């Protein structure tokens, strides 16, 4: 992990060393170009973490009466909920870990009693449905009934202001990709021809970069387990 | 009689020797190779996708 500040170090004395939006003492770039980095940024980061499984992050959702969909956005967070309009959040997070709609793939749920929960089994009445990739549907909501939500999810965003996000936790490995990609960015911004055949480069040097960490599986995406399936069909 | 009255009936008799040798002396071996190919055989029919 480091601040986003040492993302901007690493750039200037980096693939951008040679611009014109760095500083004079190529120690950080023009403050007026960071915006342009942060929007680069958070874009190279939401690929990354949807090719490889790095993060798995989990939510707590309480089921509400007379409610069947329920969307996981931040405005129905207990933490970030406007009473005007919202009569009680049913998404529960903590003050210093506020929901940040980092959603990308719902992976399994589990009810409070520790039973797993069926998704988009059409032939199933008790499944759940997703109608939308970051909503989720249940048909019969019981009294008591919490569920326990799993899925990848992705970095949080990055923001130049003092509340939002300013760090950043990726494999290390990772960071030659990160690099290329802001440089792809911003190469492929510039229409001079010199610098299109500049940024198909960085492109595809990121691309190799993404292969090898599969080729070798620096990041543990590969994952086995035990056989079940034997005792079940009842070979014995 | 005037002797012990116990009678000893070996089944495969050893040389000078009371106690004979059953039939599991020599197929020690031959359960054991012929388990592990059985069990090998299920375990690839069973762990398969089917």
């Amino acid at each position: 992990m480091y601040y986003i500040e040492e993302l901007f170090c690493r750039l200037a004395n980096g693939v951008l060393n040679n611009t014109g939006i760095v500083t004079d003492d190529r120690g950080d770039i023009e403050d007026d170009s960071k915006p342009f980095i942060i929007v680069a940024a958070n874009e190279a980061l939401t690929r990354l973490h949807g090719r490889f499984n790095m993060r798995n992050n989990n939510v707590v959702v309480e089921m509400q009466e007379g409610r069947t969909n329920y969307p996981l956005l931040a405005k129905y967070a207990v933490q970030s909920y406007d009473p005007n309009e919202v009569k009680c959040p049913f998404i529960m997070d903590l003050a210093g870990e506020k929901f940040a709609e980092d959603v990308i793939r719902i992976l399994e749920v589990y009810d409070d009693k520790g039973r797993r929960r069926p998704l988009n089994d059409r032939n199933n009445p008790c499944s759940l449905f997703t109608p939308r990739p970051n909503v989720l549907q249940n048909n019969a909501p019981k009294a008591w009934e919490v569920l326990n939500v799993m899925y990848q999810a992705k970095h949080p965003k990055l923001s130049t202001a003092e509340d939002g996000y300013n760090e950043i936790d990726i494999p290390d490995t990772l960071d030659p990709a990160l690099d290329a990609y802001i440089a792809y960015r911003y190469y492929t911004s510039l229409n001079t021809p010199e610098s299109s055949a500049k940024a198909a480069e960085y492109l595809s040097f990121y691309d190799s970069i993404c292969r090898e960490v599969v080729e070798y599986d620096l990041t543990s995406d590969t994952e086995v387990d035990t056989n079940t399936l034997f005792r079940k069909r009842g070979w014995r | 009689d005037g002797k012990l009255p116990f009678v000893l009936i070996p089944y495969m008799p050893v040389k000078r020797d009371m106690y004979g040798e059953p039939d599991a002396e020599l197929l020690g071996d031959n359960q054991a190779v012929l388990g592990a190919v059985m069990r090998g055989m299920i375990d690839l029919l069973g762990r398969s996708a089917n």
